[PDB]
RNA sequence: UUGACCUCAAAUCAGGUAGGAGUACCCGCUGAACUUAAGCAUAUCAAUAAGCGGAGGAAAAGAAACCAACCGGGAUUGCCUUAGUAACGGCGAGUGAAGCGGCAAAAGCUCAAAUUUGAAAUCUGGUACCUUCGGUGCCCGAGUUGUAAUUUGGAGAGGGCAACUUUGGGGCCGUUCCUUGUCUAUGUUCCUUGGAACAGGACGUCAUAGAGGGUGAGAAUCCCGUGUGGCGAGGAGUGCGGUUCUUUGUAAAGUGCCUUCGAAGAGUCGAGUUGUUUGGGAAUGCAGCUCUAAGUGGGUGGUAAAUUCCAUCUAAAGCUAAAUAUUGGCGAGAGACCGAUAGCGAACAAGUACAGUGAUGGAAAGAUGAAAAGAACUUUGAAAAGAGAGUGAAAAAGUACGUGAAAUUGUUGAAAGGGAAGGGCAUUUGAUCAGA
RNA sequence: GUCGAAUUUGGGUAUAGGGGCGAAAGACUAAUCGAACCAUCUAGUAGCUGGUUCCUGCCGAAGUUUCCCUCAGGAUAGCAG
RNA sequence: CGUGGAGGUCAGUGACGAAGCCUAGACCGUAAGGUCGGGUCGAACGGCCUCUAGUGCAGAUCUUGGUGGUAGUAGCAAAUAUUCAAAUGAGAACUUUGAAGACUGAAGUGGGGAAAGGUUCCACGUCAACAGCAGUUGGACGUGGGUUAGUCGAUCCUAAGAGAUGGGGAAGCUCCGUUUCAAAGGCCUGAUUUUAUGCAGGCCACCAUCGAAAGGGAAUCCGGUUAAGAUUCCGGAACCUGG
RNA sequence: CUAUCUAGCGAAACCACAGCCAAGGGAACGGGCUUGGCAGAAUCAGCGGGGAAAGAAGACCCUGUUGAGCUUGACUCUAGU
RNA sequence: AAACUUUCAACAACGGAUCUCUUGGUUCUCGCAUCGAUGAAGAACGCAGCGAAAUGCGAUACGUAAUGUGAAUUGCAGAAUUCCGUGAAUCAUCGAAUCUUUGAACGCACAUUGCGCCCCUUGGUAUUCCAGGGGGCAUGCCUGUUUGAGCGUCAUUU
C-alpha cells in the first residue's frame, strides 16, 4: 500500500528471501529426490493473502 | 531362530534401521574381513575398515586389484581404493565404490585405539 | 582449531573478555573479507569459538553464583533442578513418608512378618 | 420385516455397538502378563504362599447352602479362639473379616482347626535371626484346601 | 482404519448437473475438489464393508474331537505308504515306526544330532531340505515370509535333556514333548504320514 | 494519651500456587436430532453426538446406613454367568439390570464428637550453624473460637489386680529393577554361466548361531547381526541378603480378669410436590422448592397404608495398591492385512502446493543403471537438436529414464469398399499352418 | 429516468442465521436466501430410480387367495427348487 | 473355470532368462479357460491336495486417470491506423531509432495518490514455458541493484463505537456494565534533611485502555543529484519541541 | 466489420452404432426390420425439413404413509405474561 | 488405378496399465508414565562458504558445552591427515548452557516491531532533559511480614 505495517513488510521480505529457483548444487547431492522448486511464488499467479 | 524378544526378525524395520544407520553405526556395517596372513598375524576374523587400511579385491569385475583405501564413504555405503578407478570417455578418472565385505584387509592402519580394537576383540600380539 | 574449552577454563575471566573482543574484532574483519573473497569457510571457526569463549563465560559465572548460594535455601529459580513441573510440584520424600505418632506405632508393633508354609 | 415361522428375536444392535465391541485378543498375553506378575509377586514377597489362608464358610441362598467355600477371612471370635489377634494373624497371613460372625458351631470349629494347622504349618521368620531360607511354597489354599463336610 | 474414506465432508451435487450423485469434496482449487467420495466405487473412497477386528479369528474344535485327530495323526505316522505318500523320504529306512535309544535325549550338539538321525537313516528326509528352500512366490515374502521348504522328522521325546537345542538349528526337523503332541505338527497341511522318530521314553510314554 | 483485640485493607512486602496444552482411556455437567416405530406425538436413537468444567498413569470406586432371608455371605473393581431374564414399554417398536455361583486381584483403614489441665505437650516462617528431599538452637508468629498425644464402633475409654511377650534409623557390599557399553562360530577352496556368483555342480566347516538385513542375482559359513555366555559403566531404591558402629527404652505396643461407661456427623435423614432419569413398576437415582426428625434411634428389606414383630447394616465427614480402561504420548514385538487409483489425506520438501474473507477445504506426486560409467570427440544446424562415435550386460535403460497394455496415432505391408460397418451357415479364391 | 438533497460516495463503526436488515420485492444478508456459509451427527432414512462382475448342467415360476393407514409395499396361501 | 493370500507337497520352474506384455502362429476343453511356439523383458514364479477372501465387470448421467471423432473446425472481427527506411538479430507486420500519418484532446490514453498488490520499480543477461499470431521485446525467465525524514505520515487525541477493572449473572465456555453500591490518587512541599522521606504541615479525582495513514494535530523550503530514492540525499536557507 | 480464402494459433457442445427414401407392420410417427424405390470416390459454401437434435433425472399433473415456507380455536406443547 | 475409409501385423508414437519391487500405511500384542509461570503446545522472523524447502537450531542460531566412539564430511569448495590423538564426524550420547519476537503470556497496548514507570550504571554540566547497558513493574489465591482503617470494640490515662 506504499505506507504498510513493519509485520506486512517482514513477510515481504521473507518472500522475496525465498522467491528464488533452486540452488542447482543440490540435483548433486547423493541421493537428492529433489528436482525443483515446488513452492514457488509469483505475484501474477498466487497471492500471498499477507 | 533367534530368541530375545528384542532383537526383529521383520524385514521392514530391518532395511530402515540399515538405510537410516548414523555414520557411527555405518562405521561398524562396512566391516571387512582380514586376509589369511592377517587373521593369522592377528587372531582375529574382521574389523572396521578404515582410511587407510590396505586392501585386496576379492570379488566383482576388480578382482585381484590392491591399494590403500582413499575414503570411507559411508554415506553411499562403500569404500574407495587409490588406484582402483574408472577412467571416464573425457579422460578424467573416478574412484570406484565398492563394498568392504568384499574385500580383504592385507595391512592394518595402526595407532593406540586400533591397537585396542584389535585386543579387546581378542588380538594376539597388537 | 578453534578454541578449546578446557583451555579456556584455565583462564580467568579478564583474559577470556578479552580473548571475546578479540574474536569479535576478527569475525568482523572477516565478514568484511567475505564480501570480495567466495566461500570463505574460516568465519564458521571464529562463530564456534566466539560460542566457545562466551559458554565458558557463562560456566564460570555460574559456578561463582552457585558457590554463593551454596548450602541456603532460597537458590535461583534457573540453577534449580529442571525436573517435570509436576516433579517440582511433588510432595519431597520428607513428606509422603511423614506418619502419625499412631501410625508409626502401629506399624512398629505389627510389621508385615516373615513367614513360609512347610507342612 | 417378520418372514417365516422363526422365533422372534431380541438382538440389542440399534445404538452404536460398535464403537464398544472389546475383541479379547490380548487373552494370551494378559495371561502371560498374570503370570508375569504372580512370578515377580512371589519373588518380591518374603517366602510366602501368594495369599492369604481363607476361612471355609457356606454359601447362601439355598441353591448353594449345601456346599462349603472359601470365605473372606476368619472372623474375630475365629482367631480370638485359636489363640491370635487380629493384627497379629494379618501380619502372618491370615485374611480377618470383622464383617462375618459366627452362628455355627460346626463352621466356626473347622475354621479354628484350620487357623490351628495353618499356625502349626507355618514357620515365622524372626525379625533379627537367621531363619534359613525355607522352600516357599505358593499356594496356601493348595495346603490347606477345602473340605466338604 | 475405521475412519478411512470417510475424512472428507463431501456431500452429493444433486440432480441436475449432468454428473453422478455420489458426494463429491467441495470447495476448490486443488484438484480433488468436485471428486467422487465415500464410495466403494470411488478412488480415495471407503471399501465396501470394511474389514472388522471383531471377525471370528480362532475356532473352536471340541476337545475329543481334538483328541481323535491327534491319535489318528499318530496312528497315520505308523503307515509307511503314509509316510511316503507324505513327501518323507523313507525308503531304504528299517520298519516304521522308527524308534530310537533314550541317548538322543541328551544329545546336546547340533553336530551328533545330525549324525544320530543320519545314522538312524533321516538322512534324504534332511536333505529333502536344504534343497526344497525356495522363495515365496508372491507378496508374502515381503511379509517376514520370505522362505519356504519342506517338513523333515519330528523328532518326539519324553524328557528335553539337550535334544531340542541340539536339533532346533536343523532345518525341517521338529522336536515335540510325547506328552504333547501337536496335530499341526502330525499332519502337516492335513495332510496325514509325518515322519517321526520316537525315542524309547516317549514310545513307552505313548500308552 | 497509650497499649491491645476483632474485622477489613495496602505493599514491585518474604515465599509460593492457578491458568494454557494434550485430552485414546477417566470424573462430572449439559445435551440433540437424523433414525426405528413401515405415518407420528410417549417411546427409540440416547441418559449417545456436539458444547462445558476437572484428573492420572491409570482414573473412578472402595472397606457396607451392602447383599440377603441362607446351615447365611462380607470393601471396591474386572471377567464368565445370572440374562435377553425380573422388570420397563402408544405392554407397540423396543428396552432391560441385580443377588447368588466360578474366577482374576486382594488390604486395609482415620477423623469429628473426650479435660494435657501438674503445666499447647502442636505447627508455618525468619535467622545462625550443620551431616541440607532435612536437623538443632534462638526469635517472632499461628493457635485455647483448640494445634499435639489418646479412640473410630471390628470398637474403645476411665478406674483395680496380675504378670508375660515384642521393638528404631542411618552405614558398607551384594541382591532387585532401569538405562547402557563391549567381547564371544564356521569357506570367499575348485569348475561352469554371468557385467556382477549371492546361481548350478564338487569338496568342506560351524550350528544352544539355517531369525533378519547388507553386499553388483536365491549367501548359516563375505559383513553386520543371530545363539550362548563373559566382562564392564551410570543410576533408581531399601523391596531383602549379609558385615559393622550403633540401643533404642525402666519409652512404646499387645494380651487376662473386675467395674463404671461408651461421646458416633442436621436445612441432614425423611416427607410432599415438580422435573429429569432408571428395568425399578402407588414413584430407581438425581435436583429445585416447601415441610423438617430422632436416639432401645435411623436407613434398608423392590405393591401404596395402619398395626405387631423380625432381619441386616450404621448415613448425612475422610484415605487407600492390584486385578480394570486406553483410535493420545514414549519404547518395543508381530500379521493367512494393503502393495502407489491399494494402504492413513500424506511411502515423496503432506496437512505440503493450492482454494476460500473466514470457519474450513485439501491434492497430485515412488522405480535409469551394479556403478553416472549421465554420452569425451567428429560432423550438420543460429539453436534446440540430429547423425555418427562412445559408456554400459542392455540406450529395445538417455534422468521426457525398469517393464511399458489399451484407448488413440504415424509409416510400411496386405486386403476390401455403388447410401454404414460389424455377424451366422457353407463354399470359392489368396495368404498362412499343425499333424502322419 | 434523475441530476443540489428522501442526492452520490470512501473509510470507520453497529446489527448474525428462525437471526439481522427491509421506503416491503420474501428483497438483501460475499455469484448462496420462502431461512447464509462451514464442520460434525451422517455411510441420516427411502415401500422410489439406477447398477449389481465367470462357465456349463438339471429343474423351473407368478402377476392369483386372505389381511394390512394396503392400491408402486408387505405378510399369507398358492405356483418353484 | 479363473484371481490375491495361507498350510503341505512336487528335494517343481528360473539370469543358459521368472513374472508381465505383444503375437488374422499351433494344440486341448461345449465353455469358463488351459497349454505351446515366436518377439519383448528382466527376478521371481508355478502344478497338485487343502485353507482363506477386500476373488471375476460393459453398463451404475459409476470413480480416478488417459484418449478420440467433432477438427486444423468454431473461431482469434468493440475501443478510427497504420506506413517507409535503417539497426539488431539465425529469424522482424509486432524489438530499437529516425521519418510520416493518427488518436487520447486537461471530466485525458497526461501528472499524482488512497485501498489492494508486493518487487511488478531499475540495470545486465536472456527466450524452454507465458504474452490465445509473433517476438530479438516484456509486468516473463536468470542474476543483482534500489525505498535515507526532528519538520511527510503513523506514533498522540477523541468520534460512532470497542472493551478490562470494581461488582453482579452464568453449570460453564463466558455475559452485563464503563463510572458504575470500590478504601480505585499522584504531585507538591513546611519540615525531615537519624534520608529531601516514613512518620509528618497543607492543594486537587465521579476514573483503564482501544478506536481515524480523509476528522483534530508542534515544526521545511528552494535548487541540484540517481539506472532506479527525495519536502528524506547534497548545497544553501529556515523552523519547532525538549533541555 | 464479419462470414469467405490464406499464414500462424486453436477450443467446445455432442457422440449406442450410425446416417437416402416410400409404404407396411411394429411400444399405434423407423436410419436399421419387411417389401419395394434405388444406389459411384473425395468434397466446398450455405441452409435450417429431419436427427421425435442439444441444453436439465419435467418446474405442470399424479404417486410417496418424502419435506419445507406460510396460516388457523387442527392435534400436542412452549417462551412470555 | 490412386486418394480416402476400415481391418490386421511389424516398427515407431500417445499414455502409464500390467508385472516385480517397498525406509509407507493398517491392525494386533507387550512394556512404560514424562508438557507448562524454572514459561508449555503453537506461531512469526531469522541462522549455513555456496539452501528455496524438509530437518535442525536461536544473534553462542543446520549450532556451544559435557560424555562416548575413534578418523571422518562429501555436491562442490575449504580444512585436515598431529590425525599412536583431550581427537574427525551433517556420528552417537546428552546431565551444562544459549534459547530472537511471541504465545496461558505477565508494565500498558498491539491492524503500532506503539507508549510508560522503578532501581543500578555509563555518556552528554545533569536527581529532574536526552541517550546507551543491566535488572525489574500482570491477575486471583494461600501462609507469613510490615504499614494502616473502622465510636466494631477492650483496657488505662482522663
Ligand atoms: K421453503
Ligand atoms: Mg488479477
Ligand atoms: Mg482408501
Ligand atoms: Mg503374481
Ligand atoms: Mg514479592
Ligand atoms: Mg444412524
Ligand atoms: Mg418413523
Ligand atoms: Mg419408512
Ligand atoms: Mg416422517
Ligand atoms: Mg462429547
Ligand atoms: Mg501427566
Ligand atoms: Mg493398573
Ligand atoms: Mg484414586
Ligand atoms: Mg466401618
Ligand atoms: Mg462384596
Ligand atoms: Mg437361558
Ligand atoms: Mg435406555
Ligand atoms: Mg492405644
Ligand atoms: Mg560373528
Ligand atoms: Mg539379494
Ligand atoms: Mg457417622
Ligand atoms: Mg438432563
Ligand atoms: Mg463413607
Ligand atoms: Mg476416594
Ligand atoms: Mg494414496
Ligand atoms: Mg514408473
Ligand atoms: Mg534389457
Ligand atoms: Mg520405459
Ligand atoms: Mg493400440
Ligand atoms: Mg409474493
Ligand atoms: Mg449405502
Ligand atoms: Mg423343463
Ligand atoms: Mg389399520
Ligand atoms: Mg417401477
Ligand atoms: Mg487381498
Ligand atoms: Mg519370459
Ligand atoms: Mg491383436
Ligand atoms: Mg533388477
Ligand atoms: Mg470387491
Ligand atoms: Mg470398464
Ligand atoms: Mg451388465
Ligand atoms: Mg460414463
Ligand atoms: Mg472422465
Ligand atoms: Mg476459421
Ligand atoms: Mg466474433
Ligand atoms: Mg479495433
Ligand atoms: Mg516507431
Ligand atoms: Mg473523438
Ligand atoms: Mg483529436
Ligand atoms: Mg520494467
Ligand atoms: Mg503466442
Ligand atoms: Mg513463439
Ligand atoms: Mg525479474
Ligand atoms: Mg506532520
Ligand atoms: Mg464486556
Ligand atoms: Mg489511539
Ligand atoms: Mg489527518
Ligand atoms: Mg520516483
Ligand atoms: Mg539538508
Ligand atoms: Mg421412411
Ligand atoms: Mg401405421
Ligand atoms: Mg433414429
Ligand atoms: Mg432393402
Ligand atoms: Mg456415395
Ligand atoms: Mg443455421
Ligand atoms: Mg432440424
Ligand atoms: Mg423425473
Ligand atoms: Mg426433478
Ligand atoms: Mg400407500
Ligand atoms: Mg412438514
Ligand atoms: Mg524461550
Amino acid at each position: 500500500a506504499a505506507q504498510k505495517s513493519f509485520r506486512i513488510k517482514q513477510k515481504m521480505a521473507k518472500a522475496k528471501k525465498q522467491n528464488r529457483p533452486l540452488p542447482q548444487w543440490i540435483r548433486l547431492r547423493t541421493n537428492n529426490t529433489i528436482r525443483y522448486n515446488a513452492k514457488r511464488r509469483n505475484w501474477r499467479r498466487t497471492k500471498m493473502n499477507i | 531362530a533367534k530368541q530375545s524378544l528384542d532383537v526383529s526378525s521383520d524385514r521392514r524395520k530391518a532395511r530402515k534401521a540399515y538405510f537410516t544407520a548414523p555414520s557411527s553405526q555405518r562405521r561398524v556395517l562396512l566391516s571387512a574381513p582380514l586376509s589369511k596372513e592377517l587373521r593369522a598375524q592377528y587372531g582375529i576374523k574382521a574389523l572396521p575398515i578404515r582410511r587407510d587400511d590396505e586392501v585386496l579385491v576379492v570379488r566383482g569385475s576388480k578382482k585381484g586389484q590392491e591399494g590403500k583405501i582413499s575414503s570411507v564413504y559411508r554415506l553411499k555405503f562403500a569404500v574407495q581404493v587409490d588406484k582402483v578407478t574408472k577412467e571416464k570417455v573425457n579422460g578424467a578418472s573416478v574412484p570406484i565404490n565398492l563394498h568392504p565385505s568384499k574385500l580383504v584387509i592385507t595391512k592394518l592402519h595402526l595407532d593406540k585405539d586400533r591397537k585396542a580394537l584389535i585386543q579387546r576383540k581378542g588380538g594376539k600380539l597388537e | 582449531a578453534g578454541v578449546k574449552a578446557y583451555e579456556l577454563r584455565t583462564k580467568s575471566k579478564e583474559q577470556l573478555a578479552s580473548q571475546l573482543v578479540d574474536l569479535k574484532k576478527e569475525l568482523a574483519e572477516l565478514k568484511v573479507q567475505k564480501l570480495s573473497r567466495p566461500s570463505l569457510p574460516k568465519i564458521k571457526t571464529v562463530r564456534k569459538s566466539i560460542a566457545c569463549v562466551l559458554t565458558v563465560i557463562n560456566e564460570q559465572q555460574r559456578e561463582a553464583v552457585r558457590q554463593l548460594y551454596k548450602g541456603k535455601k532460597y537458590q535461583p529459580k534457573d540453577l534449580r533442578a529442571k525436573k517435570t513441573r509436576a516433579l517440582r510440584r511433588a510432595l519431597t520424600k520428607f513428606e509422603a513418608s511423614q506418619v502419625t505418632e499412631k501410625q508409626r506405632k502401629k506399624q512398629i508393633a505389627f510389621p508385615q512378618r516373615k513367614y513360609a508354609i512347610k507342612a | 420385516a417378520i418372514s417365516k415361522n422363526l422365533p422372534i428375536l431380541k438382538n440389542h444392535f440399534r445404538k452404536h455397538w460398535q464403537e464398544r465391541v472389546k475383541v479379547h485378543f490380548d487373552q494370551a498375553g494378559k495371561k502371560v502378563s498374570r503370570r508375569n506378575a504372580r512370578a515377580t509377586r512371589a519373588a518380591k514377597i518374603a517366602p510366602r504362599p501368594l495369599d492369604l489362608l481363607r476361612p471355609v464358610v457356606r454359601a447362601p441362598t439355598v441353591k448353594y447352602n449345601r456346599k462349603v467355600r472359601a470365605g473372606r477371612g476368619f472372623t474375630l471370635a475365629e482367631v480370638k479362639a485359636a489363640g491370635l489377634t487380629a493384627a497379629y494373624a494379618r501380619t502372618i497371613g491370615i485374611a480377618v473379616d470383622h464383617r462375618r460372625q459366627n452362628r455355627n458351631q460346626e463352621i466356626f470349629d473347622a475354621n479354628v482347626q484350620r487357623l490351628k494347622e495353618y499356625q502349626s504349618k507355618i514357620i515365622v521368620f524372626p525379625r533379627n535371626g537367621k531363619a534359613p531360607e525355607a522352600e516357599q511354597v505358593l499356594s496356601a489354599a493348595a495346603t490347606f484346601p477345602i473340605a466338604q463336610p | 482404519s475405521e475412519k478411512a474414506g470417510h475424512q472428507t465432508s463431501a456431500e452429493s451435487w444433486g440432480t441436475g448437473r449432468a454428473v453422478a450423485r455420489i458426494p463429491r469434496v467441495g470447495g476448490g482449487g486443488t484438484g480433488r475438489s468436485g471428486q467422487g467420495a465415500f464410495g466403494n466405487m470411488c478412488r480415495g473412497g471407503r471399501m465396501f464393508a470394511p474389514t472388522k477386528t471383531w471377525r471370528k479369528w480362532n475356532v473352536k474344535v471340541n476337545h475329543n474331537e481334538k483328541r481323535y485327530a491327534t491319535a489318528s495323526a499318530i496312528a497315520a505316522t505308523a503307515v509307511a505308504s503314509l509316510v511316503l505318500a507324505r513327501g518323507h523320504r523313507v525308503e531304504k529306512i528299517p520298519e516304521i515306526p522308527l524308534v530310537v535309544s533314550t541317548d538322543l535325549e541328551s544329545i546336546q550338539k547340533t553336530k551328533e544330532a545330525v549324525a544320530a538321525l543320519k545314522a538312524v537313516g533321516a538322512h534324504s528326509d534332511l536333505l529333502k531340505v536344504l534343497k526344497s528352500k525356495k522363495l515365496r512366490a508372491g507378496k508374502g515374502k515381503y511379509r517376514n515370509r520370505r522362505w519356504t521348504q519342506r517338513r523333515g522328522p519330528l523328532v518326539v521325546y519324553a524328557e528335553d535333556n539337550g535334544i531340542v537345542k541340539a536339533l532346533r538349528n536343523v532345518p525341517g526337523v521338529e522336536t515335540a514333548n510325547v506328552a504333547s503332541l501337536n496335530l499341526l505338527q502330525l499332519a502337516p497341511g492335513a495332510h496325514l504320514g509325518r515322519f517321526v522318530i520316537w525315542t524309547e521314553a516317549a514310545f513307552t510314554k505313548l500308552d
